[PDB]
RNA sequence: UUAGGCGGCCACAGCGGUGGGGUUGCCUCCCGUACCCAUCCCGAACACGGAAGAUAAGCCCACCAGCGUUCCGGGGAGUACUGGAGUGCGCGAGCCUCUGGGAAACCCGGUUCGCCGCCACC
RNA sequence: AGUGCAAGAGCAAAAGAUAGCUUGACAGUGUUCUUCCCAACGAGGAACGCUGACGCGAAAGCGUGGUCUAGCGAACCAAUU
RNA sequence: CCUGUCAAACUCCAAACUUACAGACGCCGUUUGACGCGGGGAUUCCGGUGCGCGGGGUA
C-alpha cells in the first residue's frame, strides 16, 4: 500500500495524466490517496509518477495524517478514534491504519473520503522540477522519505 | 495519400511472408461459426474472395447471421455501427 | 557553396539512385592507398576518428583524403604503410536554385553520413607515425572536430 | 539385390529437327508407329517467328519396338563416351536419343506419392556404357 | 531448404498424397466425403467427417475384409470393388450417415473406373450422393463378366491356383445377396 | 501403425547422408493388354487384369547436423531505439538524468533429421 | 516465367500453358461495404445473397467478364426496347 | 576466399507504441437517468504557439 499525494498542477498536464489521478480520487494539489501495490494500480502510479509523490508510509505517520486529515464520506466530524470505533470495524485510528497498510479495506469500505486533503509541507518540499534521486520530490519514496513528505504537510 | 482506392496504402497488410506465400490451408476456410461468437477479421493474402475493406483488418466483430456461405460480423467503426461480409477463410475464433 | 548547408544530418536518406537522376560524379579519387597489395600486417594502427554526426560531402573527402596521403610522401610514393577512407557518398543533396514554388531542390552532390565516433581513416604504419600529423591536417578539412587515435600500439 | 538394379531400355526417341513435314514418313517407315508434330517457341529470325507450328516430328519407342529399332540404329553409330549422359543416356545420328534407367523409375512418372529417385539408384555413365556395350557392340 | 525465404509445400503436397485445391472444392458440400481409394492388390472406401485436429472417419470397408463374408476371389477388380463400396456403405448407415461426395483422390474420373464402382455401392447401400449413371460400368463388368470372358480365352488359367479355372461373376451375386440383410459388423 | 487410408499444424517437418526391413499376411516396384479407359506418337502415364520374381527405388523403422529452419543458455546488451518527466548540459547539431519498456547482427554451447488426430490392421 | 497496361499486391497437381467445349460479358431483385475513416452526401465501384435461365464437369463445384486496386458522368431534350 | 560501405519509394529480422474485443480493478450512472434515441437553436469552416514526430527549404 503506497500513499500518493499530487505535487503538480492541471495545467498542462496531459489529458489522460489527468483523468488517471481523477480516477485515483484526487483532484487537487496536495491531496493524498491511499492506493493497493496491485498490478492495475502500479500502472496507474506509474503513468501519474511525474506529478506526484508516492511511497509506503509507517504505521505511525498514516496514524498521524489518518487523524489529522481524514474525513467522514460526508461531513466536517473530525474522525478520532471515538469516530473510528462508533463508525468503523476496527476500534481505533490505528486498528484502522494497520488494516490500511496490510490492504484488507480501503477509506470507503468504512465510510471514509477517499482523499487526504493536506497542507502545504511546513518548510516546503523538495522541488517539483526533479525526482529523489536527484533531489527533487518526484517520484517513489523511501518510507522514511514519504513519511517526512506527510508529516510535514500534516 | 496520392490517390483514394481501397488497397492505398496496403502493401503490408496485404503481403505474406515469404515463407507463409501460396495456397492456403483449407481447414480455416470451412471454419464453421455461431451467432454470438466473437471472430478476428484478417484478409489471408493468399485468398482473394471473401475479402472485406483493409480498413477493417484488426477488427474483432460478432458473428451475427450469414449470407450465401459468407458470414455476416458486425464491428464498430470508431462509434459507427457497421455490418461486414466476410468468408471464414479470413475469420479466426477468439480466445 | 558553403558545409553550413549540407552538413547535418536532419533530411531523411536520400540514396535510392533508381529514382534519382543526375547525380555527379564522385571526386573522390581513392579508397586504398599505399602498399594496397598487402594486408594489414603492420604493428601500428591509427584511425581518424568523426566527433559529432555530420554529413561529409565529397568535396571535403578529396580534399582531406589528399591533404593527408599527399603528405604520407614523408615516407615516400612507393613507402611501407597503406591508408584507408571506409565511407562513400551515398547520401544525394539537392539545392534549389519560382522562389519557393515548386522548391524540391535538383541534385548538385554527394555526402557521407558519418556518425560521432566512426572512424573515418585508418592507416597502417610501422613504429613510423608521420601519419599522426597526416590527420592533423585530414580533419582540418572537414566540419567536425576529431580524435587521432590509435589501436594496435603499445609502443609509446 | 541386383535384377531390380540392372539397367533396361526406357523409350528410344527418334526424331528429325527440320525447320518447318514430309518427313514423317520416314520416321513412320524407320520405327513402326506415327510421328508427332514438334510446335516451336519464341518468334525468331530463322523466318521461324510462329510460336504454334509443326518444325520437325519425333517418335517415342518403347519396348519391343525400341529394341528391334536399335538392333539397326546402333550398328549405323560408331560413337560412344563423353557422348554419353550423367544419367547414363546418350543420343547419337536425324536424332536417335536412348533413355536408360532402373526397374523402380514408375516411382517418378506415376501420379500418386510420386518421387524423385535417389542418387544413388540412378545409372551412371558408366552402368550405361556397361550395359549396352554389352548387347551387340563396343564402347568408345 | 536453400533459404530463410524458401517455400516448403505443405506435408502433403509434398508426399503428393492430397490434392488441396480439389479437397477445397470437396469440402464445401459440408456433407462427408466417401473416400475411394485403391492399391494393387486392394481398395478401400471410407467414410470421413471433418475434425478439430483431423478428419474422422465414421465408417470404411477394405477389400480384403470382404472374405470375411465369404470371398474367395481376388481383391483388386471391378466386382472387388463394388462390393467394398456397398460394404462401407452399410456400414456408414449403421452409423447414422445419410448422405456423401465422392472423393476420388488423385485417382482420374474415368468412366467404369473402379472409383465408380465404389460409388455405385455406397449408393445401393442407400448412401445418398450427387452422381452420374452413365460414367459407371455396365453392371455386367461390374459383376466381372469383363473378366469371365477373358478367362474364355484360356489356354491357361486366368488365375494362378486361386479359386475356378472360368471365375465367377456367379460369386459375386451370391456376395452382394448376402450383404443385403442381417450378418455381423453390418 | 512388421510397412496402410484420410488428415490437422504447414521446414521443429526442408536439403543431403548412413544402417535395417518383408518365410503366409501390407505398401510397392513388378508381370501383362481381352475388356472400361488411354496416349495431338508411345499400356510411359492414365485405365483395367493379375502374382513369376524382388526388398534394389519408393515406403516404414533406427540414426547422422554439414546446409536451411525452430526454440533455449551465456555473451553481445539493459547496448540501439523508445512512451512519460526535467529552470540538467550544449553556440548549436545534439546530449544527459529520473521513470516505464526494450531490439537486431554476430560469436560460443545446447535443441531440431517432425508433432498430433481419426479409421483400419498379428 | 507468365498473368493486356502504372505501381504495389495474389497465384504452381494454379489464378500460369496447351487442348477441347462453351458465351455467366445472361435476365431480375436485393444485402453490405465503399465513394464520404471517424461522421451527413449523388453517380459510380466492389463483396456477398436470393429468383429465373444457361455453360461446363463424374461430382462437390466453378462462371454476377479479364486475379486485386484506374478505364468514368446528374437533371432537361432526343433516339431506341 | 579476403576486404570497404548504404537505402523515403529494400527486408532474413524487429521494438517502444498505437489499435479491435473481452475480463478484472478503478471511476461513473440508476431521485444528479449515465449509455443511447428523436427533435429546436446555433456559432464555426482566416487561427496561432510550445513540445514530440515529421516533409520541403541555405535559412
Ligand atoms: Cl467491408
Ligand atoms: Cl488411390
Ligand atoms: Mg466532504
Ligand atoms: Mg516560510
Ligand atoms: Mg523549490
Ligand atoms: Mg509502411
Ligand atoms: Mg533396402
Ligand atoms: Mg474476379
Ligand atoms: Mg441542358
Ligand atoms: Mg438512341
Ligand atoms: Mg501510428
Ligand atoms: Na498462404
Ligand atoms: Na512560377
Ligand atoms: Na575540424
Ligand atoms: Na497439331
Ligand atoms: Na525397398
Ligand atoms: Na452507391
Amino acid at each position: 500500500m503506497h500513499a500518493l499525494v499530487q505535487l503538480r498542477g492541471e495545467v498542462n498536464m496531459h489529458t489522460d495524466i489527468q483523468d488517471t489521478l481523477e480516477m485515483l480520487n484526487i483532484h487537487h494539489v496536495n491531496h493524498c490517496t491511499l492506493v493497493p501495490e496491485t498490478d492495475a494500480y502500479r500502472g496507474m502510479v506509474a503513468k501519474v509518477n511525474d506529478f506526484v509523490a508516492f511511497g509506503e508510509p509507517s504505521q505511525e505517520t498514516l496514524e498521524t495524517v489518518l487523524a489529522t486529515r481524514a474525513e467522514p464520506l460526508e461531513g466536517d466530524a473530525d474522525v478520532d478514534d471515538e469516530w473510528v470505533a462508533e463508525h468503523t470495524d476496527y476500534d481505533d485510528i490505528s486498528g484502522l491504519a494497520f488494516a490500511l497498510l496490510s490492504e484488507e479495506t480501503t477509506l470507503r469500505e468504512q465510510g471514509l473520503s477517499p482523499t487526504l486533503r493536506l497542507h502545504p509541507p511546513r518548510g516546503g518540499h523538495d522541488g517539483v522540477k526533479h525526482p529523489v534521486k536527484e533531489g527533487g520530490q518526484l517520484g517513489k519514496h523511501d518510507t522514511e522519505g514519504i513519511d517526512d513528505l506527510l508529516e510535514a504537510m500534516r | 495519400p496520392s490517390s483514394n482506392g481501397p488497397l492505398e496504402g496496403t502493401r503490408g497488410k496485404l503481403k505474406n511472408k515469404p515463407r507463409d506465400r501460396g495456397t492456403s490451408p483449407p481447414q480455416r476456410a470451412v471454419e464453421e461459426f455461431d451467432d454470438g461468437e466473437k471472430v478476428h477479421l484478417k484478409i489471408d493474402p493468399s485468398v482473394p474472395n471473401g475479402r472485406f475493406h483493409p480498413r477493417f483488418d484488426g477488427q474483432t466483430g460478432t458473428v451475427e447471421g450469414k449470407q450465401g456461405d459468407a458470414y455476416k460480423v458486425d464491428i464498430v467503426d470508431g462509434g459507427k455501427e457497421k455490418t461486414i461480409i466476410v468468408t471464414a477463410a479470413h475469420l479466426r475464433r477468439q480466445e | 557553396k558553403p558545409g553550413a548547408m549540407y552538413r547535418n544530418s536532419s533530411k531523411p536518406a536520400y540514396t535510392r539512385r533508381e529514382y534519382i537522376s543526375g547525380i555527379p560524379g564522385k571526386k573522390i579519387a581513392q579508397f586504398d592507398m599505399g602498399n594496397n597489395g598487402a594486408g594489414p600486417t603492420y604493428p601500428a594502427q591509427v584511425e581518424l576518428v568523426v566527433e559529432k554526426p555530420v554529413q561529409i560531402r565529397h568535396n571535403a573527402l578529396e580534399a582531406a583524403r589528399v591533404a593527408a596521403n599527399r603528405y604520407v610522401q614523408n615516407s615516400g610514393a612507393a613507402a611501407n604503410y597503406k591508408f584507408r577512407i571506409r565511407k562513400f557518398p551515398f547520401h544525394v543533396i539537392r539545392e534549389n536554385k519560382d522562389g519557393m514554388r515548386a522548391p524540391f531542390g535538383k541534385p548538385v552532390g554527394t555526402a557521407a553520413r558519418v556518425h560521432g565516433a566512426n572512424h573515418i581513416f585508418i592507416a597502417w604504419v610501422n613504429p613510423d607515425p608521420n601519419v599522426e600529423e597526416a590527420w592533423r591536417r585530414a580533419k582540418m578539412k572537414v566540419t567536425p572536430t576529431i580524435n587521432i587515435d590509435s589501436s594496435p600500439a603499445g609502443n609509446a | 539385390f541386383h535384377e531390380m538394379r540392372e539397367p533396361r531400355i526406357e523409350k528410344v526417341v527418334v526424331h528429325m529437327g527440320i525447320g518447318h513435314a514430309n518427313a514423317e514418313d520416314i520416321l513412320g517407315e524407320i520405327t513402326g508407329q506415327m510421328p508427332v508434330r514438334t510446335k516451336a517457341k519464341r518468334t525468331v529470325g530463322e523466318f521461324d517467328i510462329r510460336e504454334g507450328d509443326p518444325i520437325g516430328a519425333k517418335v517415342t519407342l518403347r519396348d519391343e519396338m525400341a529394341e528391334e529399332f536399335l538392333q539397326t540404329a546402333l550398328p549405323l553409330a560408331e560413337l560412344a563416351t563423353s557422348q554419353f549422359d550423367d544419367t547414363g543416356n546418350f543420343s547419337f545420328g536425324l536424332d536417335v536419343t536412348v533413355n536408360l534407367v532402373r526397374p523402380g523409375y514408375r516411382v517418378a512418372k506415376r501420379d500418386k506419392a510420386s518421387r524423385s529417385i535417389p542418387t544413388k539408384h540412378r545409372l551412371n555413365p558408366a552402368d550405361a556404357v556397361a550395359f549396352i556395350e554389352s548387347t551387340y557392340d563396343v564402347e568408345v | 531448404a536453400t533459404g530463410p525465404r524458401y517455400k516448403v509445400p505443405m506435408r502433403r503436397r509434398r508426399e503428393a498424397r492430397t490434392d488441396y485445391h480439389q479437397r477445397l472444392r470437396l469440402l464445401k458440400s459440408g456433407k462427408p466425403r466417401l473416400v475411394a481409394r485403391k492399391s494393387n492388390k486392394h481398395v478401400r472406401a471410407q467414410l470421413v467427417t471433418l475434425g478439430p485436429n483431423g478428419d474422422d472417419t465414421l465408417a470404411s470397408a477394405h477389400s480384403s475384409d470382404l472374405a470375411e463374408y465369404g470371398w474367395e476371389a481376388p481383391t483388386g477388380n471391378m466386382p472387388s470393388a463394388y462390393l467394398t463400396g456397398l460394404l462401407a456403405g452399410l456400414r456408414a448407415q449403421e452409423a447414422g450417415v445419410e448422405e456423401a461426395v465422392l472423393d476420388i483422390g488423385l485417382n482420374s474420373p474415368t468412366p467404369g473406373s473402379k472409383v465408380f464402382a465404389i460409388q455405385e455401392g455406397a449408393i445401393d447401400a442407400g448412401l445418398d450422393i450427387p452422381h452420374n449413371d452413365d460414367v459407371l460400368a455396365d453392371w455386367q463388368r461390374t459383376r466381372g463378366a469383363h473378366i469371365a470372358e477373358y478367362d474364355e480365352q484360356l489356354e491357361e488359367p486366368l488365375y494362378s491356383g486361386d479359386f475356378d479355372a472360368a471365375d465367377l461373376p456367379e460369386h459375386f451375386d451370391e456376395l452382394r445377396e448376402t450383404l443385403l440383410d442381417g450378418d455381423i459388423e453390418l
